[PDB]
């Protein structure tokens, strides 16, 4: 079937898109930064919120383009609780515990599969509780996932390049536990269950109306 | 001889049967219940057609030619999915002082292009009641008509190459009868009876009728059709 | 000599290939057994859910859409409700559990059951004639000719629930069945009993459902 | 060390290689058995089709090309028709079922049968002498010397059909056989019978046909 | 033999050719659009109209060239009943249920094989009937096939590129049912059986003429 949970969520789809320019006044526009979460894609958010607990591996493939030699790009995954860079170049990119891919253009897209990382036994899409105890509702640190920072590798002298990074994401080997009823209201936040009440269904006219 | 077939309607006749593609009509062998109606099997004799010196051909679309027939035509009003094969007997009555040749042929899914290219036509331009339509010797040139040139068959193909479909030849100096048993051919198991025409029947006279003097000026052609193994969707609740 | 073929050297968004593990030499915490594991999405659509039958225009309160009114004094042979059996397009069944799993697929067919539960007093009695029309047939116009089709005389004095199982449900991308309900011998109550009651309705798939071709839901707007 | 060879890394329009499925995880609807399945294109060319023998210049009506005239009063020892056995180039056999399957191939050979059916009255009698000339031999010029070759006296009083099987049919890319037919003892009818009759002709391959090298038909213009 | 139905229709041939320019006044000339059908190639149309029902898989390979970095091109197949894009960039290209190939130039041509997609048991080349019931003759939706939209992948700033796309098409694993007699008249439409009567065969001179 195509109705298995595995194939239902097995699809791959775009989840983040951003640009950076090598030479820019801002130093936060010289590299990509991206907390990994599945609450930014409205379409796929609803499919992962029909379950209360999920357990999966991730597969992330990047499609990079550039506009004005061979251009190389580092792609660094930072596992949760690792150092995070705050500059285009600093010691956080020289860390040996943060996986990296040095990919050049004109080759098949970069890809890596991040395993199930969590000290719990499943991720939780819904958490009803507090972190410290009564900026704390509905957030726990067990469902936290890493970050991805790109940054164009270049010499000691930078040169103007504008690049666009697209990230594709695919759940893999999914298991799912405890159904939920599908979402009815539109999402108003990216990290809250906040909503505005909506009608149950679209009105008819009379109870005996059955016209096509 | 005479086989004297009966079903509640008796027809005496008799060449040999030409079975479609070597497949006899057969029942389809849940959430689709189905159920056959076995009381629809019986001959239905369409009106006689005069074959004269003028005439150049005829055609009938099925199963829209049995739409006004009792019971079989009433199941089309109720059930919205159906299927069924057919047994068709075309037979002439003529002397030994007449001559002619006919080609009885059943063409499945015969689309017909209109007369005047790029123009739509009504559904009464090729099917209506049990009435027999007629091919014309000269090219059609009328806005609301099918192209009825006889030498293209109304499909833009050779008229001589229509012997690639189930057929039999009624040569008047040998035999005078033909039988074709057509099975159900479609790309789905059942289909709506009014939105689709499974096949067409055609009688095309190669070699015109001739009969000398003081003899009958026409030869009648009589088509008789009995549906075989008809089956329809169920109308009752499941358990 | 298959590394220079036309297929190879592309990215296709639906490919299955093994890919290098970002960090091997990492122990993954074992899975524990957690109650209730889903392995198919036809385990969610075989679960009953209240149908909002009375979704009539000019409903100024939600929660009044799940109740189908029945009263003591109502003219005999008057229709109580109508439904069109098409759980993907019809507004009535649109947002049920069944209806929101079939809007992720583009082709489906099966059979799906309904149940009607009388929720009035325990002292009320009466009858109802629940009729059924095959697809491609007009809904009946009178109680009299709705009794010449398929029907069940539901007596609420002896039963409290009546179940139908409707065959021939399909995507239809109309011709659809109908389920109608009519007054047969009003509703009769003894002294000191409420003059109004309601009927609730439940719907779910059977087990003959099949779904094909995944696609996005048309209930989400970016 | 065969991924850097000269053959690899090209697109050749006639290659057979497996290629990634655009969408796997899709159930394909099973095939049903439908009457009449073609598995070879020599099952279409072994089917009889009317030959337009009388395709003479100044035919103002189509349907007059399938009839070969025969009359009561015609001088004896007068030719009735001629044919040149070359089903690919000759106009007569050009657009038959046989002829339009052999214009997709560039080399072919076999043997192909003909049948001649008298379609006159049931009261007519007479004879015809159907002669045959081997390839590379002139057609006969008289009835007398067309009877010193291979021939069949067809009597239409006792038979209604006569079949020939012609060997040595080839692409010839001329030398070709001939089949001619002559009057032998006119046509005789009793009172009150039509004075004209016709002969139809059918043609098909036998089963010895072989075709090689597919190519475009020269009957289509873009 | 070469006379098998499989090898008769097994040949691959060009079926569509079109160009688009990245930067243009028209927004319908910034991307390719192409309903898949086999009624546009006159030569191959006649070979597929000798049968009334066919069942096959498709194999589509694209040959792309460009004229004024590495240039990337998305090639999106839309299955029948999917969203269709109306702009160079819109949400229909971000759909995760529409297969896509991100191919760069200087590599072996892109290719994918679309299976038998239809809810019937065969495609039908000829349909004698109506859709609604008496812009309806001879059209049914069961023989409908998807669409292909190209579009050059680029950054947030487009740059002028003119490309030419050629599509090649090959039936594969063909089965065929019910012969038809070959077409005699020329095609006057791309979706109709419309024709103008033609002579049966080319005239001779006399019935006794047999000269070579």
């Amino acid at each position: 079937s195509e109705s298995t949970v595995e194939n239902f969520l097995g699809r791959s789809a775009c989840v983040y898109m951003e640009e950076y320019k090598t030479t820019d006044n801002d130093v936060n526009k010289k590299f990509v930064a991206w907390p990994i979460n599945t609450k930014q894609m409205v379409q796929m958010r609803r499919k992962l919120e029909m379950f209360t607990y999920l357990r999966f591996d991730m597969e992330v493939t990047f499609v990079i383009t550039s506009r004005q030699p061979v251009l190389t790009h580092q792609i660094m995954y930072v596992p949760p609780g690792g150092p995070i860079p705050a500059k285009v170049d600093d010691y956080a990119w020289q860390t040996s515990t943060n996986p990296s891919i040095f990919w050049t253009e004109g080759n098949a897209p970069a890809r890596m599969s991040i395993p199930f990382i969590s000290i719990g036994n499943a991720y939780s899409n819904f958490y009803d509780g507090w972190s410290n105890f009564d900026g704390s509702y509905g957030y726990n640190t067990l469902n936290n996932l890493g970050h991805i920072y790109v940054r164009h590798v270049s010499g000691s002298s930078p040169h103007p390049i504008t690049s666009t990074i697209r990230v594709y994401f695919k759940p893999k080997h999914t298991r799912a536990w405890v159904p939920r009823p599908p979402r009815l209201c539109q999402y108003k936040k990216a990290f809250s269950v906040d909503f505005t009440p909506t009608p149950i269904t679209d009105t008819r006219k009379d109870i005996n109306t059955v016209t096509t | 001889r005479s086989i004297t077939l009966g079903n509640s309607t008796i027809t005496t006749q008799e060449a040999n049967v030409v079975v479609g593609y070597g497949r006899w009509p057969t029942y389809l062998r849940e959430d689709q219940p189905t159920q056959p109606d076995v009381a629809t099997c019986r001959f239905y004799t369409l009106d006689s057609i005069k074959w004269e010196k003028g005439s150049v051909g005829w055609w009938w679309k099925f199963p829209e030619a049995l739409s006004d027939m009792g019971l079989f035509g009433q199941n089309m009003q109720y059930h919205y999915l159906g299927r069924a094969g057919y047994t068709i007997h075309v037979q002439c009555n003529a002397s030994k002082f007449h001559q002619g040749c006919l080609l009885v042929v059943c063409v499945p899914e015969a689309e017909m292009g209109g007369a005047v290219v790029g123009q739509a036509f009504s559904a009464t331009a090729m099917a209506n009641g049990d009435k027999a339509y007629e091919f014309t010797s000269a090219t059609q040139s009328d806005q609301t008509k099918v192209q009825t040139a006889i030498h293209n068959a109304g499909m833009g193909v050779g008229v001589g190459n229509l012997t690639i479909y189930p057929h039999q030849w009624i040569n008047l100096r040998t035999n005078n009868s033909a039988t074709i048993v057509m099975p159900y051919i479609n790309s789905v198991p059942m289909d709506n009876m009014f939105r689709h025409y499974n096949f067409t029947l055609m009688v095309i006279p190669f070699v015109k009728l001739d009969y000398a003097d003081t003899a009958s000026t026409y030869v009648p052609i009589t088509v008789t059709v009995a549906p075989m193994c008809a089956e329809y969707n169920g109308l009752r609740l499941a358990q | 000599p298959t590394m220079n073929t036309p297929g190879s050297t592309q990215f296709l968004t639906s490919d299955d290939f093994q890919s290098p593990c970002a960090l091997p030499q990492f122990d993954v915490t074992p899975s524990m057994n957690i109650p209730g594991e889903v392995k198919n999405l036809m385990e969610i659509a075989e679960v009953d859910s209240v149908v909002p039958v009375n979704n009539v225009q000019d409903t100024t309160d939600q929660m009044e859409m799940f109740r189908i009114p029945v009263t003591i004094n109502a003219p005999l042979q008057q229709q109580v409700f109508g439904l069109r059996l098409q759980p993907g397009l019809d507004s009535v069944f649109k947002h049920t559990l069944l209806g929101e799993i079939l809007n992720y697929y583009a082709h489906w067919s099966g059979s799906m059951k309904l149940t009607f539960v009388f929720c009035g007093s325990a002292m009320a009695t009466g009858k109802f004639l629940i009729a059924y029309s095959p697809p491609g047939a007009n809904p009946p116009k009178t109680r009299k000719d709705a009794m010449l089709g398929t029907h069940i005389i539901w007596d609420i004095g002896l039963q409290s629930s009546c179940v139908l199982c409707v065959p021939w449900i399909s995507q239809t991308h109309t011709s659809a069945g109908y389920v109608t309900c009519w007054y047969q011998t009003g509703m009769i109550v003894p002294p000191g009993t409420p003059n109004s009651s309601s009927i609730m309705c439940f719907a779910s798939a059977c087990n003959d459902f099949s779904v094909r071709m995944l696609r996005d839901t048309p209930f989400i707007s970016q």
